[PDB]
């Protein structure tokens, strides 16, 4: 019932975190991460998250 | 094509002209409206939405 | 820019690009016919590489009424100035490198479309 | 080796919207085992285990 | 795996992968407008080049500046290796490295319509 | 001083060179000779080339063309003034002739072009925690599916269940 | 997967296809003719003289010259073939049965383009007009694949599929 939480806020702590890497890549920010192409890059990050 | 389809599907719940089976498709991005009356096709029951709210009333 | 097909006016067949030899211009001759028309362009040909294309021009203003499609308040139009405004992603084949959103005013006889 | 894929018009499911990469609209199971599945993502669980 | 030098850094590196891999003219071109220029400083897209410089059609292609600096090549090379694709056939009047535009333009000298088509290809 | 020419390219180079550099009147502000600047810029020209072909030809028309250039009147005054003398000028390239305005968006464009083909360093969190079997150095990165350890140092790879 | 309705013919699977390299060509795939022919002949057979008059069943906008440079390749591509009936010749000149005299092979090549091709159209004796439409269509279509201002279809999607139950089996 501790570890429910820290779950919980972790789980949201990552929906929250994809939510800024969409902002980016939907305002053009999102930088190619050498190596990709833009919509490779974003998979990399949400799959990182 | 916003007459059509307000049409068509009205007649598709009111039972008469187009028969309960029939599924009519609205394209948006492309200008095409299909629709399909022909056998073989996999549908399903849904219930319909109007403002945000079912027509599933308790009557 | 571009070169469009000029159509013949006797037939109605295709012209060619035609250089006069000893007048030393640009015409349009056909196949079928012998209708000679005189050129304009001095551009025969041409060829985007790049492939640099605009979607604004392919978005049709009839996306506004799409159930299935999220709507934003946040960005209004510029024409009239409705709040409402539908939005999605190129949404074609083709896309370069571009997660880049599109835009349309969601209010009827506007149909007003915007990148930002 | 991707996430699920748009197997309708730029979405996965017909309870989603077009152009939707979240976690949960692509295949992030987010619940356990105990707490059970959510529909969708049990659809999603599915097509991962097939 | 490199050798020596070009082992440590970046940079001297790059340049060897830019000596392996196939770069093609259409990785740095742009744009290919075929153009019925009846003489060479008509310049019928405004460009300066001819005049100083100086067949009545002429191959219009404009280069790219990110892709031609990224491989490190300037129309000098460009040029003489189009000149030795196709011989005492063809001549190109390149661009400076100072404009803007990274134009070329190609004229023959020594079934004329399609031939620049078939040549461009 | 540049020796006397008798070839008839030759002179109508340095003519050309000369015409070049009294393109918007700088010469008279700093009063140097252009007709023996011109003269020296295409014997250096010559000395390098040795021929009055093509290549020749191109050479002499692209330092024309980049004295004349409109957006670069500082190269022409560079040269007027001696700061770059006229053997340099003679075999400096498009690049090193170019505006400073072009020549640092090139050498940006260089530098974001090798920044993009850089491959991303493969994430996972750093730790001295572990200590690498085959260096004995303690840095290392792992991450847990299980934890894989990868060493920074020898590219030495381990797990530990 | 053209079909009519449940007819003594039948599917024809036609295909309309682009070719990969001049460059950039269309063919037609049609049904028993030996092999495909391309696209702009097809309609030359169907009755349009003209140049002007096949691209406004293909091309619904003249105003984009996007898709105008797209067809030339092929629109070159058929400029020997300007009537009817010289067209007939060369969609009759490669059925299975070829015919021994030219009539034989023009009343073959003008049955196939009326029974055989695109019978969900029509099979009736004037129905060229309806037909020229749904061919413009499917050309319509690919060029708008090429262009790659459309997504490519998905053949595992069950929307494009049907269920041959007890009714249709039998
Ligand atoms: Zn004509
Ligand atoms: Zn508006």
């Amino acid at each position: 019932s501790k570890t429910y939480q820290d779950i919980q806020n972790t789980i949201k702590k990552a929906k929250q975190d994809v939510i800024e890497v969409i902002e980016k890549a939907h305002n053009n920010e999102l930088e190619p991460t050498p190596g990709n192409t833009l919509r490779q890059t974003f998979e990399n990050q949400v799959n990182r998250i | 094509p916003e007459q059509l389809m307000n049409t068509l599907r009205k007649l598709r719940r009111q039972m008469d002209i187009i028969v309960s089976e029939v599924s009519m498709i609205r394209d948006i991005r492309e200008r095409e409206i299909r629709i399909y009356t022909d056998a073989g096709r996999i549908c399903r029951p849904l219930l319909i939405v109007e403002k945000q709210k079912l027509l599933l009333k308790k009557r | 820019g571009f070169v469009g097909i000029r159509f013949c006016q006797e037939c109605n067949n295709m012209l060619y690009p035609k250089e006069d030899k000893e007048n030393r211009i640009l015409l349009y001759a056909c196949r079928n016919c012998d209708y000679q028309q005189e050129a304009d362009n001095s551009c025969i040909y041409v060829n985007k590489i790049t492939h640099e294309v605009d979607e604004l021009t392919q978005i049709i203003a009839d996306v506004s009424q799409d159930p299935t499609l999220p709507r934003t308040e946040d960005h209004p139009c510029q024409k009239c100035g409705h709040k409402e405004a539908v939005f999605f992603q190129s949404h074609s084949a083709r896309a370069e490198d571009a997660m880049r959103l599109y835009y349309v005013c969601t209010a009827p006889h506007c149909g007003h479309r915007w990148t930002e | 080796g991707k996430r699920i894929p748009f197997g309708f018009k730029h979405r996965t499911l017909p309870h989603f919207i077009k152009d939707d990469y979240g976690p949960e609209s692509r295949g992030f199971v987010e619940n356990s085992y105990l707490a059970g599945l959510t529909p969708t993502e049990f659809f999603f669980h599915a097509m991962g285990g097939r | 795996f490199l050798l020596g030098q070009s082992a440590r850094d970046a940079e001297r590196a790059k340049d060897i992968l830019c000596r392996l891999e196939h770069t093609t003219l259409r990785k740095v071109t742009a744009n290919t407008a075929i153009y019925y220029d009846p003489n060479p400083q008509s310049t019928v897209v405004a460009e300066d080049q001819e005049w100083v410089n100086v067949s009545p059609w002429l191959l219009r292609v404009e280069l790219d500046r990110k892709h031609m600096t990224d491989r490190k090549l300037t129309m000098e090379q460009i040029a003489e290796k189009i000149n030795a694709g196709f011989g005492d056939d063809l001549n190109c009047i390149f661009n400076d490295d100072n404009a803007e535009k990274l134009v070329l333009r190609i004229r023959i000298m020594n079934d004329d319509d399609v031939f620049l088509r078939c040549i461009e290809s | 001083r540049a020796p006397s020419t008798s070839d008839s390219v030759r002179l109508k180079c340095r003519e050309m060179l000369a015409a070049a550099l009294r393109t918007g009147d700088d010469y008279i502000a700093i009063g140097a000779d252009e007709e023996e600047l011109g003269s020296q810029i295409e014997e250096a020209i010559y000395q390098e080339i040795r021929n009055t072909d093509m290549k020749y030809k191109n050479r002499v028309r692209s330092r024309i063309s980049n004295l004349k250039d409109a957006k670069n009147p500082n190269l022409r005054k560079n040269v007027l003034c001696g700061n770059i003398p006229p053997d340099l000028f003679a075999r400096m390239t498009a690049e090193e002739m170019a505006s400073d305005e072009l020549k640092e968006m090139r050498k940006n464009l260089t530098k974001e072009a090798i920044r993009e083909h850089q491959m991303a360093k493969t994430g996972g969190t750093q730790t001295d925690l572990f200590t690498c079997g085959k260096c004995k150095k303690k840095n290392c990165t792992y991450t847990q599916v299980t934890t894989f350890v990868v060493c920074n140092e020898c590219g030495n790879r381990w797990k530990f269940c | 997967r053209s079909c009519l309705e449940n007819s003594s013919r039948p599917t024809s699977t036609i295909w309309v296809s682009m070719l990969a390299r001049i460059g950039q060509r269309i063919v037609a795939t049609l049904p028993y003719i030996k092999q495909e022919v391309p696209i702009i002949i097809v309609f030359r057979a169907l009755g349009f003289v003209s140049d002007r008059d096949i691209l406004e069943h293909i091309i619904y906008d003249f105003e984009d010259p996007e898709m105008m440079e797209m067809v030339k390749p092929s629109l070159d591509e058929a400029f020997v073939i300007q009537e009817q009936n010289v067209a007939l010749n060369f969609i009759g000149s490669r059925g299975a049965k070829p015919g021994v005299t030219k009539e034989k092979r023009i009343k073959y090549a003008k049955e196939v383009l009326q029974k055989e091709m695109l019978p969900h159209v029509g099979v009736s004796d004037f129905c060229e007009t309806k037909k020229a439409y749904f061919l413009g269509y499917m050309v319509h279509r690919l060029l708008l694949a090429a262009l790659g201002r459309r997504e490519l279809d998905d053949r595992d999607h069950y929307g494009n599929k049907r269920l041959d139950l007890a009714g249709p089996l039998l």
